[PDB]
RNA sequence: GAGCUGUAAGCAAGCUUUGAUCCGGAGAUUUCCGAAUGGGGAAACCCACCACUCGUAAUGGAGUGGUAUCCAUAUCUGAAUUCAUAGGAUAUGAGAAGGCAGACCCGGGGAACUGAAACAUCUAAGUACCCGGAGGAAGAGAAAGCAAAUGCGAUUCCCUGAGUAGCGGCGAGCGAAACGGGAUUAGCCCAAACCAAGAGGCUUGCCUCUUGGGGUUGUAGGACACUCUGUACGGAGUUACAAAGGAACGAGGUAGAUGAAGAGGUCUGGAAAGGCCCGCCAUAGGAGGUAACAGCCCUGUAGUCAAAACUUCGUUCUCUCCUGAGUGGAUCCUGAGUACGGCGGAACACGUGAAAUUCCGUCGGAAUCCGGGAGGACCAUCUCCCAAGGCUAAAUACUCCCUAGUGACCGAUAGUGAACCAGUACCGUGAGGGAAAGGUGAAAAGCACCCCGGAAGGGGAGUGAAAGAGAUCCUGAAACCGUGUGCC
RNA sequence: AAGCAGAAGAUGCGGAGCCGCAGCGAAAGCGAGUCUGAAUAGGGCGCAUGAGUACGUGGUCGUAGACCCGAAACCAGGUGA
RNA sequence: GUGGGUAGGGGUGAAAUGCCAAUCGAACCUGGAGAUAGCUGGUUCUCUCCGAAAUAGCUUUAGGGCUAGCCUCAAGGUAAG
RNA sequence: AACAGUGGUAGGAGAGCGUUCUAAGGGCUGUGAAGCCAGACCGGAAGGACUGGUGGAGCGCUUAGAAGUGAGAAUGCCGGUAUGAGUAGCGAAAGAGGGGUGAGAAUCCCCUCCACCGAAUGCCUAAGGUUUCCUGAGGAAGGCUCGUCCGCUCAGGGUUAGU
RNA sequence: UAGGCCCAGGCGACUGUUUAGCAAAAACACAGGUCUCUGCGAAGCCGUAAGGCGAAGUAUAGGGGCUGACGCCUGCCCGGUG
RNA sequence: CCUAAGGUAGCGAAAUUCCUUGUCGGGUAAGUUCCGACCCGCACGAAAGGCGCAACGAUCUGGGCACUGUCUCAACGAGAGACUCGGUGAAAUUAUAGUACCUGUGAAGAUGCAGGUUACCCGCGACAGGACGGAAAGACCCCGUGGAGCUUUACUGCAGCC
RNA sequence: GGGAUACUACCCUGGCUGUAUUGACCUUCUAACCCGCCGCCCUUAUCGGGCGGGGAGACAGUGUCAGGUGGGCAGUUUGAC
RNA sequence: GGCACAAGGGAGCUUGACUGCGAGACCUACAAGUCGAGCAGGGACGAAAGUCGGGCUUAGUGAUCCGGUGGUUCCGCAUGGA
């Protein structure tokens, strides 16, 4: 059978041009009183998946273009 | 699986939505048109053939 | 059996659902009622569903 | 077309060219049990009744046929009760029953282990299993469809869409469809309006029921009016579109027939099919067997033929059946406890969610052509269809069985559990579980006779190529058990 | 690819579909840029600094029993007084 | 003694969780089923090149797992060690 | 050629040996194939030859391909055979002698005496077994020894109802 | 072949029953006591239902809980739970 | 002061008493047991009945008498095994074994290693110190995001009932 | 006096009656449903069915929906260092 | 650990306890955490230079999913809305 995409991951990551994965930051849901504006500005931006994690989960997104 | 440490994907928030009416265009750059001969009317039908 | 002779309504299976959504099997009975009707043009008393009686085409004897 | 009376030796008695054994088609017979059905019963046993027949003085006895239940048809009777009805009796029925092919199909019921690294929603899974209905296929099917185009045009199945859209303690996981490319193609019939006939309720000029005609659809169709037209000239058809029947012919199936070419010479050898030297046939150099490896030895093969009888398909003929065009928009018809809705569940990939669509129980409950449904809550506009009736082949699924074949499938601890008298022996009260076990030789030519022995078993002698091939009989490894002794 | 021809073959046909040449953005959308932002600013991801695709072998992974043997148990249908 | 009846989410019990075919805190047989097993055991020819770890973080986690560290192969940069 | 290096578990990488099958070439074999049994041969290893004995009809070699491809361990499965070992045991009990039979006798037959049961170890008859019953023959196996004997083997035969 | 006996205490009144195959007992049962349910289609129990047991019985009967011959007795508490 | 109310009768070192062999009396030369009392009842008590109780018991407990190989303390005899001969002939176990002792060493308890000591080869009848002997993948303990049976005012459900 | 009285037109507060609806409740009734009551027939029949009395009766029973109770039963949970 | 050109005390005016960001670093398995010149917008104080993106520095906190609220040149399943 075809390998099945991990649907939870498909909702969280996006492939970049060179095949990196784009992600959102954690700690961006609530409790913003407890975070400085500097943190909030930075957590608002996207990030890339780390090398360590990328190899663990690369196969979960194989079907995604 | 990470032994019970919360998996990466679950630590991160879902983003965005999918637009049903999303249009994708077959793009052609000017260098590609350069392959044709002068005076030709380059239509999508000509490109596809 | 508890099956309507006219419409065929009988017990049917399904799930009971708790608030926590636990599924357990159960049946839905037809609302069958003892009534005198014609069976082969001979008035017998048989079980008929109230719904089949609702119309009034099923005449009692 | 010359032997035959099975494995299976043996003795016996016989049969066969006046055509046996053997092979194929169609018949006859077919004990008893078994759905088992005359009644009963611990299956393969017992006991009856009714006709007819054998036998007895008669009883006792025997043979043949009938005698289950339910359902259908016809007839006769008809309770409480008056008519009736229930019920009962008789006759008539190639009506049903049960089995299986451990498969495939459609339904009724429907798990748990397991996954989620625990677990309850969820998964496993509508799976396993039980039950019902069946058919050679089943289901689906001729748009209240898909879509959003200068659109498509029943259903089913394959490719693709796509592991996408989505669903999801948004966890584990689950997971489409339409478009597009293909296989296969095929469409039809009713209900209602209306007409005619007939009948009973007279409900009393109305109504219901029953026959035939009529009629079948959506920017509407039909009835009803108008014309035109056929009434078989011509069309169709037993696979839907009505339903059975009969011929002639063709090609097959179920036995068979014919079928080319070397004992070539010579060399080993028990025995040539092998070696060496020569030929020949081939629409035949597939295969098996034959004393070692055969195109030319046998059965065969290629090729060409063959059927009294039964059976399958096909094509014609017979036979059977059959009108379909245009213009009207007065009126009428176009599937009611239905569509749909609330409540409770289920199926849709879609877990109630913003939840369209489909199904069930319960309750409520439309419009009906100035009408109705859908396009994923819902409204409006637009687009596409016309539900609440039915039928419909092909493409698809599966194989227990039959025929012909194939394998970089097994070769006796393998391959089926079972190469062999295997679902056996054995084990179990029972459901059930379930083995081990192949090889003489080319040919029995299966060791006459002699010696030791009660016999078994040997030693000679014979057969054979070989008996160190003698019946657990090709080969005969290791463990293991011995005998003799070169060194210690 | 299915499928149609063909020795259960090779092959021929079949271009639907699939991947790549363009990326950025949640999306509308824009495009060698694009998103963020008031901004010709900075920065992110890209481009300039380019090779993919079909098939075969090998390594690993996913789904399948998934390297082999092993529970106590659970559930379903039956068999036994 | 004979003939019968009660059957496993059950029966029977002057009650011991006793007994229900040498089996009973839930009989036996077959099936789901090759249940599952982060646990134990086993995993078959040879030589050569290189060669660990027994640590950190997180973990309903502690004899399991995942990322990093440490090993190996390949390709680049290269001379940066 | 020079220089340097060459312990190794988990593990990574490379190069090979061997087994079964297929294709294509080229061979071997009744003047003896495979297998088996020896040997003091060959290669760095897995391994490969040569010779002789047995065997009696199939089998290598080269290149490539495909795998049910390599066993010493799983209280592994199956078969065979060991060790314990001439050891434990030979399953309640009174036998002795004289004849007979016989290839063979503690064990079978007959005789004599003795001994045991005798509210049974007697007689009958169930359930159950299903020919074990009688006669003749036999001594492979079974019988915890023996065997001429047997409930065993082989041949026959045997079950009679109106009560 | 055929009882050893006596004295005293604990437990159970007694005969009886029980872990087939490590427990025979003080455990179970028991007659007796009490509480409670049940007006008969009884309650209770088996079954989805039909059909049954109860019972071919009828409150002096039937089911359930507890106690356990017999003798003398069985005190206080209804706040909590039923 | 608190509570709903604060244990009465009877019994009591008990099938109940930890301290405990309580203290006192009896029984013995000597009595952690026994019997009779006492009552500071760890933690009796009135139908999960309290206290008595004739008869009963393969019940539990203590003491006497009879009686004895139970014992002081063993002896003899009989039969069946053992043992020898003839016949027949297993089993658990087993890595291969030419299988000594002492001290030491070692995964810390050695027939097998080290240093010494001792020992001619092969059996038979006997005993069990060792081979951490055989048997049974420890039942104790701990662990596994194992199982099953049971309980409840654990969670979530279902039948039944209203 | 805040406001003027007669009478008439249109209205409100409060109460009452009637007409028509709307429930809720009360009794009573009989034909649904029920009878493990009697008599007769099918019919040699303690089943079943039909007929006729009697009792009960719009309740009960049953179906759908809802609340409460519910270890009677079931699936599970009940930490690491 | 710093601090007396104060980071300790007092006074005037104010809200930078700002918006978009951010070269480059620290720390680090990941997820996170920390520092940051400088640029732009619009401001506070100051004559100006200039300082100000909280507090002398280092604790005062919780992922995702799922809900609530406000804004919005986003999407809206034929079309316009919803
Ligand atoms: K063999
Ligand atoms: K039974
Ligand atoms: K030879
Ligand atoms: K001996
Ligand atoms: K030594
Ligand atoms: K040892
Ligand atoms: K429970
Ligand atoms: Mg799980
Ligand atoms: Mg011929
Ligand atoms: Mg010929
Ligand atoms: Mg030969
Ligand atoms: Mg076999
Ligand atoms: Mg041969
Ligand atoms: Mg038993
Ligand atoms: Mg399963
Ligand atoms: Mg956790
Ligand atoms: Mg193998
Ligand atoms: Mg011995
Ligand atoms: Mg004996
Ligand atoms: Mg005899
Ligand atoms: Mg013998
Ligand atoms: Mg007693
Ligand atoms: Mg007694
Ligand atoms: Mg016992
Ligand atoms: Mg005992
Ligand atoms: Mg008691
Ligand atoms: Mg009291
Ligand atoms: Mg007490
Ligand atoms: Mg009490
Ligand atoms: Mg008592
Ligand atoms: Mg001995
Ligand atoms: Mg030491
Ligand atoms: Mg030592
Ligand atoms: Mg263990
Ligand atoms: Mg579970
Ligand atoms: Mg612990």
């Amino acid at each position: 059978p075809k390998m099945k995409t991990h649907r939870g991951s498909a909702k969280r990551f996006k492939k970049t041009g060179s095949g990196k994965l784009k992600r959102s930051h954690a700690y961006t849901s609530h409790l913003f009183a407890n975070k400085s504006q500097k943190q909030k500005r930075k957590l608002r931006k996207s990030a890339v998946v780390s090398a360590g994690d990328f190899k663990r989960i690369k196969q979960m997104l194989a079907n995604i273009k | 699986f990470e032994g019970g440490q919360m998996p990466l994907f679950q630590r991160l928030p879902k983003r965005g939505f999918t637009n049903i009416n999303r249009k994708e265009y077959a793009v052609v750059n000017l260098d590609k048109l350069n392959g044709f001969a002068e005076g030709t009317e380059v239509t999508p039908e000509l490109l596809l053939e | 059996a508890r099956k309507c002779v006219i419409t065929g309504k009988k017990t049917t299976a399904g799930n009971n659902r708790s608030h926590a959504m636990n599924a357990s099997k159960r049946t839905w009975g037809a609302n069958l009622q003892k009534v005198r009707i014609l069976v082969n043009g001979k008035p017998k008393k048989v079980y008929v569903s109230a719904r089949a009686l609702k119309s009034g085409k099923v005449e009692r004897v």
